[PDB]
């Protein structure tokens, strides 16, 4: 065992493309790891007051008006949330809920994002199980119910175990006070019932011009 | 045919994580097992013989005692019905002070008895109405057991007597010293007005020199220093404030707007005059000691170190509303000399060390002052704590005799008289509600049991003793600590006596939580889920 | 035990109940009692205790032991909470008090165990500890001279007694003196934080000294510093507690001007306030300047040119040291700078001490404080050297309160011993036996005085038994000359109040451990 | 690892030689609750369900799973005192862990493991000496109440205690029954040929002792009579079956003709075997072997009651006490095959007897000896097991004082008798060794201490009387009735017990201090320990 300086020459070079092959699919996975790392471990390791308006903002809140009521996005892979997240634009805010079918404190929350999508259509409300994501064990065993909020790319809600602080019979406008006490909801903005629609596109405009 | 499906209606209906308990056998007999369990849980505890319990919190703090309502507050008790002895329990020790261990071994007593019943054949209702018959009676009967009364409380010798009793069962070795501590400390206080105050008796807990060197002193201790250089004043002159030692400020914004060189030149020696005057003017009102509530300013202090005051800054103005009580201050909220009647006074203020712990001692020269505080010695915090508890069951015993001076027997007399009473009484009425009062009669005998059972004696025979002797009619008659054999003797010459208001509360609350246990029928717990606190 | 559908307690609660208990309880005060055994005696040993970040620490001293182990059980935290109680109270014996109570529940373990009650140890304990700490008080040795050379030769006795145990033992009579020293000038109160303890590395023991005055590190000298002269013959002293700096005048304030010329007469008035202190400063006759707030660059060049010396950023308990020695005040304003107010020294100097500047303030004959320098070769040698020191401190402090004195090495405890074996020869024999056990427990420090030397201690505790009995009050351990000696004549000297704290704190522990006889843990939130 | 660089932990000094003696005293403590008339039985589930309720030593400690060597020493001292003398298996283990925990302490102070070593052995030597001398009764003097008020204390502490009336009175008449004289004359008394049958049912007043052999077995056929009035027992070691031909030897058939006769032959051989048994007049026939269905026949036919699979031990009991012959085969010395009278035993009668839903064989009043059988009749099997753990101490203890004719004073009055005069002996030995002898002195007091704190009373003054009672004895020659004075339990005093009947043979106290002190002695005699890492 000698000869320790071998400063190689070429080997490295004429494997340059199969290094790259599995090079790049490493750079690819810990994305998401990196992207799920914020959240996992660091989180894991661990009479107007009594809201007169809150019975009123329950009942106009029932104010679907338009075509049906929607649903919350739901993602089924772990680079469909990373390449939706690295899109779209960065101005409005992003909320994502983690869940896994059958544990209680689910169906209020969805039910809780679905009334507040149609207060805030900015918002981007959605959905995703937290076996797709890849996330550890105790997370998925003990710390499901979590509403993840980005903004801008990066993390802006820091929130796991909601119902610690919203029990499990918690309506939308629980959850739209808890969510302003910390200013993250945008804010909400005057809105009319359309027709159904005006525009069809937009381009050269070329308006009527009277002309001699 | 492999499983038993649950039954339509509400059984199906019922959530994941509830329970529902409905009938005899599922609700009341396991009530009464659970309330049994915690009466076993504290009994070993009762009387002077009782046994400390070190009991650590879920915070891995460190309790060793025999008190009962800190033992059940240091236990996160989870069933129902205990959880409502318990807070029976708590609500005797708030209004009384003492009595705690007898209201829990009562209340396991009656619920043991009234499940026997309720086996043998009688009714939830039938036992409640029998209970509340003889709790009435043993209402009427209690006034005709007093022995004796207080019939001074300025007397330090008389005080200790009456304050032996309830301290021997805690610190069963040496009650004699702390009675006399405590009986000093409440005959300072206590002025001809009748009213008197468990708030105003304050207790220091200084480590190392053992419980026997602790003392009573006329005044306060705080375990503080002197932020100025004066150290010992013998003829003080508190000048309490509630604003910091420093110029005032105004309360929305304030910005020094400078326009020209000299004013920016002359605003640290104007505003410098100007602490100076106020301090100077503070000093000519012959003040030499100041108690500030909020920060020391560094040019207030040195302009007080110029003219020989002595700082003190309290932290907490709960400290210092004490203070004020017991100089004779009024807590200025601005830096204005004080006026003589708002002037305090005191007989001596120094600095001293007790142990290696640094104390400001506000010292009265004579017998007497609104706040009188308790220095306690010790080997260990928890010994301390001991201590100040047993204090504590002293001071709460003094003001229940202010407020009630009548006395009973103790050590099992007036428990085994109530008995023997209430069982006479028993026979003489018809219908089935006479075993509900023969049972209530006998769950007296649980306290001569228990004081028995510590004491390292055959509860029967003394039992037995206890019945005997008052079938003669000997009815200030319980049974003898002080002796190897099963034993009785005379509780008024011993002075063995406990105050009539505790007893009346105490029977009061344990028969009320018994029967409001006994009330339920149905338990429909849900889920625990969190609840962090 | 038939499993209830909702139980009492919480679920995971720990309950353990009756003689197993209490027997478990002793075993434990055993075991850490056993920890600081063979760190008794001038032949004891040192432990070193590693913590999780991996800094060692190296002492003799019973109760830093036992502080730096994390002590979890219940029973056994009481004898560390009694080692803490004498080391606060009196500052030595914090083994004794840790052996001789887990020596009384080991003599009481076999009672206990055959069934008896708890209760009549505990009086056996109260009466014994009790009738030994009258003793103590009557047999205890004092003068009624207060000559000067007398109470100091008992002072030093005392402190070398004290030393006697620890790696500056081969130095002891020297560490004595300069203990004795540094505590007879202090005044009333003996406070400790008048004693200053500087700590630095190289040199050997004996190059420590003790500074008639008051001394401290350099601390960030600005630019210009070079130029100040380092020695004076007659300085006065400004004590301030000033920051002499250009900076805002303050920090809610704005200056507003709308002219050049203001612009710069606010400039030139900046200047002129620093300079108006500086001068006055100047003025005012001193030539060594203090602040507790910083001194700035300016400053130290404006004092350079004066010829006089400058330091900021001085630790307040340093200022404080130097007021007590040089007799000053610490002014907040320097508009009054009156003679009264400066302090006085005879020499002020900064010399290199090992590696480091140091500014010395000696020749003060008013001084009422002192100043340790300690020298060793590591960290951990310098902070031993100033345990053992604090420990004697305490001890001279103590002795400077009254002058009752006991002799040590066992002795004591053999009389004491004695008179509780002839004691409970004569009571009924139910108390008899718990006294006679108290008795047999007392003799566990001179046997493991004796175990530690290596010696065999069946014969010499035997020899020191009949010679008590014979007569013959103060024979304890000869170390060495590996027999007993009369530990008066041979000035094994310890103040009686030591003994008398030693037994009340053991036996207040021993009581309380027999005291529990149940234990409950709950489970941790 | 060290520069010894051995694979293993290891151990050495104050540090291995506590935990010996925390292991040691670990399995005194277990058994300390079970001693005396006021111990109490322990419930051993077995991991699957299994219930076994006992009281005895050696039953606990078997049973229990043990992993530190010191321990395993204990545990196998239980069974050697079992097997050696049949009682007293739980004193020896607490007077053994308590002489090492004693000991240990004198090794803390310094005191030569060597120099304990020799005062435990001369100790030990000066006990068994004085005991011989001052403290043994004489059997012959007292007569059969003895044997009774022995075997009542060994019911004692045992679930037949009370019934122990009815119980020794049962025991004594069966070890009596079985006894026979040997060369040079010594009679010797074979106990565990009372075979014991456990049958649940009726309360314990009904268990029946036979003046017979019982057997757990049946008739092989219903066809037989199930009642002999006068049985003529023949014990065979051999099955009457069908007649295979050996390994060796091989069928070979040419001629067809010639295949049915030697069929025949497979079967007429054993016929002819069983009719040379029945014509003798045998009655009963009791086999080891089994025996076919067309066997079975044979006796239905002479109406003869035939028991196949007979334990080879209960056979031997049966001949003996019937006076029958084992035949392991039907071959005189002449070549040919026969059956004789002369081999044949006899009883009075054989009966199929019913005993809570099933049957067994009751052979009563065999001749020309005498035997003894015991049924013990319980409310389950988990209460009949232990009758038959306690019925076996008795008849051990019956078996001692019946061979060695001495007794001694039970109820700590031996032990609390030798710590008064070995402490006093102590003094005339050297320096060490006095604190090694006085410390086995006191040693000895763990016994009368731990029956006192078992009856939850004042164990400390009981045992300062009891010492000072016999302190008397010991210093006034005119007071020497007060060696017999010992502990009653009942009413926590002193009491006489040579007058009260409460008795041991002088070989449980002997025995149990010889093993107890070399138990003790070789588990001093370590100082360290090397526990190697195991290849897995
Ligand atoms: N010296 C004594 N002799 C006999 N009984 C006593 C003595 N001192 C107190 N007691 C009894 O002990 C009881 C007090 O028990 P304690 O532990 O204080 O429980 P609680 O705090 O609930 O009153 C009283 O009923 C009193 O009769
Ligand atoms: N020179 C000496 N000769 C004999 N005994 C001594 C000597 N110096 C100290 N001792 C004894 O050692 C005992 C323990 O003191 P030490 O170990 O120095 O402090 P601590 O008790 O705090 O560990 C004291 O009781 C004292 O009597
Ligand atoms: N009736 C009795 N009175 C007093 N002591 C007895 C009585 N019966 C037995 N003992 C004592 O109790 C001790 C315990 O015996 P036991 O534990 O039953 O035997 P083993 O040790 O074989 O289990 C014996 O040494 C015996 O001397
Ligand atoms: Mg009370
Ligand atoms: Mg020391
Ligand atoms: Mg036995």
């Amino acid at each position: 065992l000698a000869g320790e300086g071998i400063s190689v020459n070429t080997g490295p070079k004429g494997v340059i493309n199969d290094w790259r092959r599995f090079k790049q699919l490493e750079t690819e996975q810990r994305e998401e790891q990196c992207r799920e790392m914020e959240r996992l471990i660091k989180k894991l390791s661990m009479f107007l007051q009594q809201y007169r308006k809150q019975r009123m903002e329950e009942m106009r809140q029932q104010l679907h008006k338009g075509p049906q009521f929607k649903q919350v996005f739901e993602i089924s892979s772990g680079e469909g949330f990373l390449d939706m997240i690295d899109k779209e634009q960065k101005s409005i805010v992003i909320m994502v809920h983690i869940y896994e079918d059958g544990i209680p404190g689910t169906e209020a929350m969805n039910g809780c994002m679905i009334c507040l999508a149609a207060e805030y259509p900015a918002v981007k409300f959605c959905k995703v199980k937290s076996s797709v994501i890849g996330a550890s064990s105790q997370f998925t065993r003990n710390a499901l119910p979590a509403l993840l909020i980005y903004k801008g790319g990066e993390l802006i809600g820091n929130f796991v175990r909601v119902t610690d602080q919203l029990g499990d019979d918690f309506f939308a406008v629980d959850l739209e006070a808890f969510l302003q006490e910390f200013g993250l909801l945008p804010e909400k903005e005057v809105l009319v019932l359309t027709s159904v629609r005006n525009s069809a596109t937009c381009h050269s405009e070329d308006s009527d011009l009277e002309i001699d | 045919a492999l499983h038993v499906p649950k039954a339509p209606g509400f059984a199906q209906m019922l959530k994941e994580g509830a329970k529902h308990f409905s009938g005899l056998e599922e609700a009341v007999y396991r009530n009464i097992q659970a309330c049994k369990e915690l009466a076993q849980t504290t009994r070993t505890a009762y009387g002077p013989n009782g046994m400390n319990k070190m009991v650590i919190n879920h915070l891995e703090k460190l309790f060793v005692t025999n008190d009962a309502a800190t033992i059940l507050r240091e236990l996160e008790v989870q069933h129902p019905a205990a959880k409502m002895i318990v807070m029976a329990s708590h609500m005797q020790e708030q209004e009384v002070g003492d009595g705690t261990n007898f209201v829990l071994v009562f209340a396991g007593a009656l619920l043991e008895l009234a499940e026997e019943l309720l086996r043998i054949g009688l009714s939830v209702s039938e036992v409640i109405e029998g209970y509340e018959i003889a709790c009435r009676k043993a209402h009427e009967i209690l006034p005709n057991l007093v022995c004796c009364s207080a019939k001074n409380l300025r007397d330090i010798d008389e005080v200790s007597s009456l304050l032996r009793t309830s301290i021997m069962s805690k610190q069963y070795g040496n009650e004699v010293f702390l009675a006399k501590l405590i009986a000093q400390a409440c005959v300072s206080i206590f002025p001809d007005s009748g009213h008197f105050n468990v708030d105003n008796i304050r207790v220091c807990k200084i480590l190392g020199s053992g419980i026997s060197s602790s003392s009573v002193l006329h005044g306060m201790v705080f375990k503080k220093e002197t932020e100025g250089d004066v150290t010992s004043v013998k003829d003080a002159k508190i000048a309490v404030y509630s604003c910091p030692f420093d110029g005032m400020i105004t309360e929305t914004k304030g910005t020094v707007l400078i326009k020209t060189a000299e004013e920016l030149m002359n605003f640290s020696k104007g505003e410098e005059n100007l602490m100076d005057a106020q301090v100077k003017a503070i000093a000519d009102t012959g003040a030499n000691v100041v108690v500030t509530g909020g920060k020391v300013a560094d040019m207030a202090l040195h302009y007080a170190n110029k003219y020989n005051i002595m700082l003190v800054r309290l932290n907490s103005k709960w400290d210092l509303r004490r203070l004020c009580k017991t100089v004779g201050a009024t807590a200025l909220p601005r830096l204005t000399p004080p006026v003589l009647e708002e002037m305090g006074h005191c007989d001596s203020v120094y600095l001293s060390e007790v142990g290696d712990t640094q104390v400001v001692v506000f010292k009265h020269e004579k017998e007497d002052g609104a706040i009188s505080t308790i220095v306690l010695r010790g080997s260990t915090d928890n010994l301390m704590d001991d201590i100040e508890r047993a204090v504590d069951d002293g001071v709460n015993t003094f003001k229940v005799l202010t407020r009630d001076k009548r006395l009973v027997p103790g050590g099992g007399a007036t428990e085994i008289e109530l008995a023997k009473q209430i069982t006479s009484y028993g026979e003489t009425c018809p219908g089935l509600e006479q075993y509900a009062i023969k049972k209530f009669a006998e769950a007296f005998e649980a306290i001569p049991r228990a004081l028995a059972e510590n004491s390292g004696v055959k509860a029967n025979e003394v039992i037995s003793k206890l019945y005997a002797v008052h079938q003669e009619g000997n009815k200030n008659v319980g049974l003898d600590i002080e002796a190897e054999v099963p034993a009785v003797k005379d509780m008024l010459e011993a002075g063995i006596l406990d105050t009539y208001l505790g007893k009346y509360w105490a029977i009061k609350l344990a028969t009320n939580a018994a029967v409001t246990v006994l009330r339920v029928d149905q338990i429909i717990m849900a889920k625990p889920a969190g609840g962090p606190k | 035990m038939m499993p209830t559908p909702v139980i009492l307690l919480k679920e995971g609660t720990d309950s353990s109940q009756g003689i197993p208990q209490l027997v478990s309880n002793i075993s434990a005060c055993q075991v850490i009692a056993e920890a600081v055994r063979t760190t008794l005696g001038p032949r004891g040993m040192d432990k070193l205790i590693v913590d999780g970040r991996g800094k060692a620490t190296i002492s003799n001293d019973g109760a830093t032991i036992l502080k730096l182990l994390d002590v979890v059980h219940p029973a056994a935290k009481t004898l560390v909470d009694i080692a803490k109680s004498q080391d606060a109270e009196v500052g030595d014996g914090t083994t004794s008090v840790t052996l001789l109570a887990a020596e009384f529940l080991k003599q009481v373990k076999p009672y206990v165990e055959e069934g008896l009650h708890p209760q009549i140890i505990i009086r056996a304990f109260r009466t014994a500890t009790q009738l030994a700490v009258n003793k103590i008080k009557e047999i205890a040795v004092t003068v009624k001279k207060a000559d000067k050379v007398e109470q100091r030769k008992l002072l030093e006795k005392c402190a070398m007694t004290a030393l006697s145990s620890k790696l500056i033992s081969q130095q002891k009579a020297f560490f004595a003196k300069m203990v004795v020293d540094a505590v007879m000038m202090l005044d009333d109160l003996l406070q400790l934080k008048m004693i200053g303890i500087k700590k630095v590395q190289g040199g050997a023991l004996e190059d420590s000294q003790l500074v008639a005055g008051v001394a401290f590190k350099k601390t960030f000298s600005y630019a210009g510093f070079e130029m100040q002269p380092k020695k004076y013959h007659n300085p006065k002293i400004a004590l301030l507690n000033v920051e002499l700096e250009l900076k805002a005048e303050k920090d809610n304030a704005e200056i507003r001007v709308h002219t050049v010329e203001d612009y710069q007469a606010i400039v030139d008035a900046e200047w002129n306030i620093l300079y108006d202190k500086l001068e006055k400063i100047h003025h005012s006759g001193a030539k060594v300047v203090l602040s507790k707030l910083p001194i700035g660059d300016v400053a130290t060049q404006y004092f350079a040119d004066r010829d006089m010396f400058c330091a900021g950023r001085v630790p307040e308990e340093d200022l404080k040291r130097t007021m007590m020695a040089c007799g000053g005040s610490i002014q907040t304003s320097v508009n009054a700078l009156s003679a009264d107010v400066l302090g006085r020294c005879q020499v002020f100097e900064e010399t290199q001490i090992g590696g480091e500047r140091y500014n010395f303030f000696t020749g003060c004959p008013k001084a009422k404080t002192c100043t340790f320098i300690l020298r060793g070769g590591a960290e951990q040698f310098m902070e031993e050297t100033e345990r053992s020191l604090h420990d004697a401190i305490m001890i001279v402090r103590r002795a400077i309160k009254n002058d009752s004195v006991v002799a040590g090495g066992g002795a004591i405890e053999m009389e004491l011993s004695k008179y509780l074996r002839d004691y409970s020869r004569t009571i009924p024999g139910k108390q008899q036996l718990l006294i006679g056990a108290y008795a047999k427990a007392l003799e566990i420090i001179p046997r493991q005085l004796c175990d530690n030397a290596g010696f065999d201690a069946t014969n010499i505790l035997n020899k020191l038994r009949a010679r008590h009995a014979q007569g013959g009050t103060w024979y304890g351990v000869d170390i060495n000359n590996e027999d007993i000696a009369d530990n008066f004549e041979a000035f094994v000297w310890e103040p009686a109040m030591v003994r008398i704290n030693a037994l009340t704190a053991a036996s207040e522990a021993a009581c309380l451990i027999v005291s529990v006889d149940e234990t409950i843990k709950n489970p941790r939130s | 690892e060290g520069p010894l660089s051995v694979f293993g932990d290891r151990s050495t000094g104050e540090t291995i030689r506590s935990q010996n003696v925390m292991a040691a005293a670990s399995i005194a403590n277990i058994v300390k609750s079970s001693l005396g008339p006021v111990g109490l039985d322990k419930m051993l589930v077995d991991d699957i369900g299994d219930v076994t309720i006992t009281n005895d030593g050696a039953t606990i400690l078997k049973l229990l799973e043990v992993e530190h060597p010191a321990a395993k020493v204990l545990c196998e001292l239980a069974d050697l005192q079992d097997k050696e003398v049949g009682d007293g298996t739980t004193s020896v283990v607490i007077i053994a862990a308590e002489l090492l925990k004693n000991a240990d302490e004198l090794v803390k102070q310094k005191i030569h493991p060597t120099s304990v070593i020799s005062g435990y052995r001369l100790a030990c030597k000066e006990a068994v000496r004085y005991i011989n001398e001052n403290l043994i009764v004489n059997t012959d003097e007292l007569g059969r109440d003895c044997l009774i008020n022995a075997a009542k204390t060994s019911m004692s502490s045992k679930i037949i205690g009370i019934n122990g009336d009815f119980f020794a009175n049962m025991v004594v008449d069966a070890v009596l029954a079985i006894k026979y004289t040997d060369i040079r004359g010594q009679p010797r008394y074979p106990v565990n040929s009372v075979n014991i049958l456990k049958a649940h049912g009726r309360s314990q007043m009904e268990s029946m002792l036979i003046s017979g052999y019982a057997l757990n077995c049946v008739v092989g056929s219903q066809g037989m009579p199930k009642r002999i009035v006068n049985a003529k027992i023949a014990c065979l070691d051999f099955s009457l079956q069908k007649t295979k031909m050996k390994l060796g030897v091989q069928v070979v058939i040419t001629d067809p003709e010639k295949l049915d006769q030697i069929r025949q032959r497979e079967s007429d051989i054993t016929k002819e075997r069983i009719q040379k048994i029945l014509a003798t007049g045998a009655n009963v026939i009791l086999t080891t072997g089994g025996i076919d269905d067309m066997c079975l026949k044979y006796f239905v036919e002479a109406g003869a009651m035939a028991v196949r699979r007979v334990l080879k031990r209960d056979l031997k009991r049966i001949a003996k006490a019937s006076g029958a012959t084992i035949l392991s085969t039907l071959a005189n010395l002449e070549g040919e095959e026969t059956f004789e009278a002369a081999m044949l035993g006899q009883a009075e009668e054989v009966v199929q007897e019913r005993i809570c839903d099933d049957e067994l064989i009751l052979i009563k009043n065999t001749k020309a000896r005498t035997s003894a059988s015991i049924i013990l009749r319980g409310a389950n099997d988990f209460m009949c097991d232990e009758m038959e753990r306690s019925l076996h101490d008795a008849l051990c203890v019956v078996k001692r004082v019946l061979e060695s004719k001495s007794v001694v004073p039970g109820g700590g009055a031996v032990e609390a008798a030798l710590s008064i005069y070995l402490e006093n002996y102590a003094t005339s030995m050297g320096s060490r060794e006095q604190l090694a002898i006085a410390e086995f002195a006191r040693s000895l007091l763990v016994i009368p201490n731990t029956l006192a704190v078992n009856a939850a009373q004042d164990s400390t003054d009981l045992v300062a009387k009891l010492r000072a009672f016999h302190n008397e004895a010991q210093v006034n020659p005119e007071r020497k009735n007060l060696k017999w004075i010992g502990l009653d339990l009942s009413n926590g005093k002193p009491r006489d017990n040579k007058q009260a009947g409460v008795f041991e043979p002088t070989i449980v106290k002997v025995k149990s201090l010889k093993f107890a002190t070399e138990a003790a002695i070789t588990i001093l005699r370590i100082d360290d320990l090397i526990k190697l890492h195991p290849e897995s």
